[PDB]
DNA sequence: GCAGACACTACGAGTACATA
DNA sequence: TTTTTATGTACTCGTAGTGTCTGC
């Protein structure tokens, strides 16, 4: 096949981890300033971070390693004290490797903030040792990484592909997860669901794996898991409807009806009346029910705001 | 199985080297430090008889003080290490390798390069000197057709511009000329005589000292130079 | 105070050169001098209009804001910064300040209370044995001159002045005048 | 079937839910689970509320208790940074020798100084992942940050569908019936049972706490059926105070009704509705709608009232 | 009645002792009768909001007469560490007479301790074997939703005119009893009806006033109240940060004492200023300013009379 | 009166278990602590000649170290303390009665369910195990006919299913069973052979430790198990 | 003219100038280093930024190099107390045998738990100054202890006059050409080069990282100046469409930014103040920041961030 | 054989950062 | 010309106290 497995794991968004630069699945212009980092054989201090969360940065790093086949240490950010860094890394940094590999330490997820006193002291490391070796910090937060060591790095940041890039990532996350699919025993009945995966959660390819995980109970992904993926689970007639007539006991009993789940009904809301008033309206609407969305959560009563929210709309909504 | 002081005198040595151990039937041991740098194999007195993962090795090697010198062990019903005493018992968390950082096998050493050996009563004085000289690196070369070894004080020094120390080790037979540089950090044997086997395929290199316990390659440094 | 010719050494000359490292010490402890911040060309930026930009120096958004809660002219930019500002940048929350709070001028001096150190050991000490929070304290106090005579109770407790617990109340020798004032004229 | 814990005697917790089918859950929700149990492992999971007692901590132990797995569980504050770094890093590297799905359930996560923790965490879930997997319990997900939802299947809790909700109900009140048999309390009016599941309905655990409130007197009858369906009283003291204007009385009313807010506003809003003029129909939402929109920042609950009825005397006309 | 006679406060050392001493709701007496027949206590929540209505008084009641073995906390006192360390020891330890035992969290309603509460709400699940907790709050809010799922919430306050009038005796034929033992003189019983009456809700107060009679034996706010008359600043500006220290309280005793010495319209005005402040309290991110803020806001538009 | 060497040595000790505490006139001293879970008593050979109280136990005797030994501690002339010495003279708050939680109890442990010893050089094992180890609990138990402790790690392994420790004390020869357990915090004594007599009828119970140097009491914790 | 070190691949690091004069620097500052390599002497200095890479440590190392100095280099965050007793003031004690001044140059010596090694130097300058001096390099002054800077000529770095910055343009445009002759990098546009230097200006180690990024394909001609002046990730598409007050549009890039939301609202406070009138900004921090406040109470993040945009559509008048 | 002297730990000081 | 909120969490430094083990 096309793809790595790992096949120690069974957690699924850990078993597919792409081994190597290719199998990554990246914006055009990054993919090949990461094979033309590979073909130059040397690696440079590298930055990655997102700082949404799965586009791959921790997995770039192994495989940028994989790809000049570097003697790597791979170390947890928050285990890097000032401690770490004068001991093993030390020595390891000054150790040569039997083998002319380029040495490089990967520190994941280095962005923590207790942590500046280690990264200070790594500056003056970083130019001492960089005959030898390179260090690729991975991180979700640059604000998190001292600016010095940004000034010693190159900054590759993540998740913010060109509008083509997008259109393109998604198909081959989408041939991607259907090869998954195949291999995991996996029954694919609408194809519609799986370009829907891939949508809803974009920059992060591994909530999209996870994602995938959790709607595969029933092994079968059909049009009934489409409504759960996309869900709306939503009609809303007699509220348009009751609004329009600008009448009010109606309006004051369909409120409790859809309080139950309120962030989705709201959501419908602005969706649905969006094309059935004036221009005008538009922008006051989005006014009112944002305003509204945005106190729920402090206000008490979620039934009684959201009966606020039907006698705003009701008055100042004007039905093309 | 049971274990004696001298074993474990040992294990407490190779704990220095990675904090924890992997360890198979045999009378043979070994461990590699985490970060890729030095390495020991080591045949001894006592008899393993079966394979076990442990996380904390500088820990339990301690734990095995707080019992008699004798209390025989093995692999419990419970997966786990049990250290049993003549009137108590302990009961070891056995960790999974996964995590314990092991040499797979053991690789055999380049046809040396270059041969010679050292004293015991030598390298004594060179760790003892090296306290009081400050004393963190070395390299060794050919002085006038003998294998010398220079102690430096890479923090005052840098360049290793100034020999603070010197011993004088064999002869030098052929006719290359090196200069091999050592953290000395990265120095972990039990004092004892060794055989040194010295390597290098241009930019590759390494450094094995033969014991008559076990065997210890160490790193050069990153401008180990020669003509290899 | 033999040789005498000795062009004095200075005091860290023998510090160091005898290398007693408790002399050398106290030769360090001598220029402690501890005072730092420079916030107020922070503060008069956004104050004169003059320009700073940030960024290179630290910023406080709790001294800043502090600073300015002074003149009354400026409580308008900072309570609104105070409801929305916890979460903005603090590049932000100086561009704000510095389109907001419009006049300038600000002479020194913040407003602080004035602690009667006494009265406030006293408040802390009977909200200790009494298990209430500082306010029903203050209630007892009150009560308890007006009979039941504060120098009976004082007089009891004067049992737990323990000095972890005089640190709470004062930070100098001021602290340690109170040790001896209520163990006193009870 | 119904498991009892027999070392408790507060009774919410003596009939926690031992497997996850003991559970009263959502549909899809349970069928997720069963799946998961199925495939014999155990992923990096979140179980989420916000509303509390919906069963999320009691499921993360029912899960464990299907797979077999070998569990820790830890209090979420207990867990800073050096526990992840002693106690967690050993037990996640340590071979469990029956081979059994390490997990380590941290319940009530959400808190906001372990951020750093969590931090620390996420490197951590993908070294250890071989061995073992988390589930994370809390009330209030932004309180878990990004990378770690990222890691996880987000399960979200007591938001069912219209379907499971009528089903979840009925199943409850089986079980409410089925806890009775086994305490002693003599059911009079089932109407009572099926009134305290639909009251609180979420909250499964506020639910059962209930049911022991109102068991003083062994037996739920129609008398009790009032107390529960029950009042919070008419609002006349109220309304009539509103007419007349007048505050002192005001001023004495808001601490009584600070009590429960969320019923007084809600009742507040269908009672003036009926007794005051159109446009100050219109008026009336936005007060009361604005006061509820802000009680919850408000830190005093009881001036919260008062500043209510105050804006109500003044701005409204009475028919 | 009851007598503690070490204690030099005449709140502190008279208070009922046991469930019935205490003037109650019947139906809120009887359901702690029901509690303390079934001989174990569940986790419980008493609050108010009004002052001394006997919240932190029943707390002690509801042990005494189960015989608990219970550890009073003030409630400002208990931060996360406390619950770790003692609390976590007691919670866990067995009491070897086999008594139910009990925390009693006083007055644990500030937001400050929000950290703790959470902590709290797994405790309480792990030892609800041992022990049961009670918490006492003038303000529930301040009690997080999750404590609430997990306790039977009580509520002080609504008694009926018949309990009003009866309540009233009792604390007459009360205060009665505390001045025999006290020596105080009592010439005029209108006095004592009085007193009751004057402060009713509030048990508390009603007692502290009897206090105040006492320098001759027979029948605060200001400086804030001031410094808003004089509509001086720098004064007002130094008063924020004292006060800032437990907001919900001193809002409130703000809008009850202003009330009184302020005029009509500028009634509607302070509840519209107070009741706008404390509403966005909790989001505005400096609590201290914002106190400043409702001073500077107040000084201005009040007219006192 | 004067303070000895030995007798201050449970003064220290007797601050581990209450920052205050309250001995009276006799030679005995006594102290448990504001949550009611830890009792200790001693019974020392300098006779305390009258009733006091300290708010603090652990800030007097520092005061005490540095004055000499002849200490004659008296009470000063204004209820506060007095310390006499060979050339100097100290004063020491004292607390109203009303500041110190004092036991008062100095009920009788009922009588023994079951009796058996320690040995003090096996308490050290113990209290030194647990401490690299991880323990925070254990459980006073038969195992094979004798009395055997456990020890386990009540975060680590949730319900005392993993014993990382077990102690063997000498048989039971009385026919009962039993389960107690005691949180590892609540243990605060200085090594030495120690009676061992544990007390429960039903649910309520303790166990004693006696000691020829003082006596302790502590409480099972919760989930403790017999059938006496 | 220009050094290579030659043992380093990462080229940042390859081309670090040997000497003084090899630097690019303001005026003034040249000259007051040229002046100091004059005397032949060289006093206690401290060199400071806060903008990383103007020069700072590479000077440091020249100026020994230009008086011939017996340099110790040392890193700040490992000088600590005992090193400086240990090792430097056997250094500083000893004598060079060729007569060289001796100079102990401490990197990055700003960290802040250094403070008492700082003190422990002030009475060392004084004792060894006859020997030896110091120059320290940092980032931010306020992490060298008041007495430190007291013993010392501070100078100050990467801020030059708007001449200096017109000047030190042209002097590292002239230095990259020079790089790129030497490297094999084919220059089909100079305006690439200018635009380089100019987008990084005072930081000229990034300034030169770059150009080894965008020498993948061996020239920079036109379309590497698309990617030089470019924005990758950028906002416009919402300032755009803000600008038009159009909506459909804004309605529909809603959820593109709901993706992470608290780096999109702070790129726009960021963006935004540039591109709008002087009271506009004033209204866009209030309008922006209660918007991002309540973020995480708003349970549907992509309508909370549509509402931020009509918003902001309606009250920003643009410059 | 025991001191000496080494290696380790516990603690208090100062810095920091996110919440309210 | 002025000058630091309260709670909880995390990290580095120096030093002092603590314990186990070896050379003349
Ligand atoms: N129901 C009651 N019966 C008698 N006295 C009461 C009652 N409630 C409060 N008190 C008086 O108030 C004091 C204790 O107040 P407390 O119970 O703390 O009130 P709160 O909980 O409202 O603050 C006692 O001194 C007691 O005399
Ligand atoms: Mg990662
Ligand atoms: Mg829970
Ligand atoms: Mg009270
Ligand atoms: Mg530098």
């Amino acid at each position: 096949s096309m793809i790595t497995v790992n096949e120690k794991e069974h957690i699924l968004e850990q078993k597919y981890r792409p081994s190597t630069i290719d199998e990554c699945i990246l914006p055009a212009f990054d993919k090949e300033t990461f094979k033309s980092i590979t073909s130059k054989g040397k690696i440079p201090h590298i930055i990655l971070h997102s700082p949404s969360p799965g586009t791959g940065k921790t997995t770039v790093a192994k495989a940028l390693c994989h790809d000049v086949n570097a003697d790597m240490m791979f170390v947890n950010g928050s285990d890097c004290k000032i401690d770490f860094v004068r001991g093993p890394l030390t020595n390891f940094a000054s150790a040569a490797s039997f083998d002319g590999r380029q040495k490089v330490i990967v520190i994941d997820e280095f962005d923590r903030s207790g942590l500046a006193e280690s990264q200070r002291h790594l500056r003056s490391f970083m130019e001492a040792y960089s005959s030898n070796c390179s260090i690729i910090i991975t991180a979700n937060n640059i604000d998190g990484i001292i600016k010095p060591l940004q000034s010693r790095c190159r900054v590759i940041t993540f998740g913010q592909p060109t509008d083509e890039d997008k259109i393109e990532m998604m198909k081959q996350m989408i041939r991607r997860l259907t090869e998954i699919c195949k291999h995991e025993g996996i029954a694919i009945a609408d194809m519609k669901v799986v370009a829907a995966l891939v949508k809803k959660n974009f920059p992060d390819f591994r909530k999209t794996i996870g994602e995938l995980d959790s709607y595969s109970s029933k092994g079968v992904l059909d049009a009934g898991i489409l409504s759960l993926v996309t869900n709306d689970r939503g009609a809303i007639d007699d509220v348009l409807e009751s609004l329009k007539n600008k009448d009010v006991k109606q309006l004051r009993a369909l409120a409790p009806k859809y309080a139950a789940d309120y962030s989705w009904f709201v959501g419908k809301l602005a969706e649905e009346i969006y094309s059935r008033v004036t221009p005008q309206s538009i922008i006051r609407m989005y006014e009112i029910v944002g305003e509204n969305n945005q106190y729920h959560g402090i206000a008490a009563n979620t039934e009684l705001h959201l009966a606020y929210l039907f006698i705003q709309l009701a008055c100042e909504m004007q039905w093309k | 199985m049971k274990l004696s002081k001298d074993t474990t005198a040992l294990l407490k040595n190779f704990a220095t080297i990675n904090s924890g151990i992997m360890l198979k039937s045999g009378q043979f041991i070994m461990t590699r430090a985490v970060n890729g740098t030095t390495y020991a194999e080591a045949n001894i007195s006592d008899v393993i008889d079966f394979d076990v993962a442990i996380y904390d090795l500088n820990g339990f090697l301690g734990i095995l003080s707080l019992v008699n010198d004798d209390a025989e062990i093995s692999q419990s019903e419970d997966g786990n290490i049990k250290i049993a005493d003549a009137r108590s018992t302990i009961f070891w968390p056995a960790a999974d390798p996964s995590t314990v950082v092991a040499p797979n096998k053991p690789i055999p050493f380049p046809v040396a390069s270059a041969v010679t050996e050292i004293k015991a009563e030598d390298l004594q004085q060179l760790l003892r000197v090296s306290r009081g000289l400050q004393i963190d690196t070395i390299a060794i070369t050919v002085k006038e057709g003998k294998i010398v070894i220079n102690g430096f004080n890479k923090v005052e020094d840098s360049a290793l511009t100034r020999v603070k120390y010197s011993l004088t080790l064999g002869d030098y037979d052929g006719e290359n000329t090196f200069n091999f540089i050592i953290n000395m950090a990265n120095m972990k044997m039990q004092p004892g005589n060794y055989k040194l086997l010295l390597w290098a395929k241009g930019k590759q290199g390494a450094a094995k000292f033969e014991g008559e316990h076990a065997n210890y390659v160490v790193a050069l440094e990153a401008d180990s130079t020669h003509d290899f | 105070s033999l040789f005498k010719d000795d062009i004095q050494l200075n005091e860290h000359q023998v510090a160091w050169y005898s290398k007693d490292w408790t002399a050398v010490q106290s030769a360090a402890d001598s220029f402690k001098e501890k005072a730092e911040n420079e916030f107020f060309e922070i503060i008069g930026a956004i104050n004169n209009k003059t320009k700073c930009s940030i960024a290179q120096k630290d910023y406080s958004k709790f001294m800043v804001e502090n600073a300015l809660s002074q003149f009354p002219e400026c409580m308008p930019a900072v309570y609104a910064m105070n409801l929305i500002g916890s979460g903005l940048s603090d590049e932000a929350h100086f561009n704000y300040l510095m389109a907001a709070v419009p006049r300038g001028k600000r002479y020194g001096k913040w407003a602080k209370l004035v602690e009667d150190s006494t009265e406030v050991l006293i408040i802390k000490l009977l909200a200790k044995r009494y298990q209430v929070n500082t306010n029903d304290a203050i209630n007892y106090k009150s009560i308890l001159t007006k009979n039941g005579k504060l120098p009976l109770v004082l007089k009891e407790l004067k049992g737990l002045v323990t000095d972890d617990f005089l640190k709470e109340v004062t930070k100098n020798v001021k602290e340690q005048k109170q040790l001896k004032k209520l163990a006193l004229e009870w």
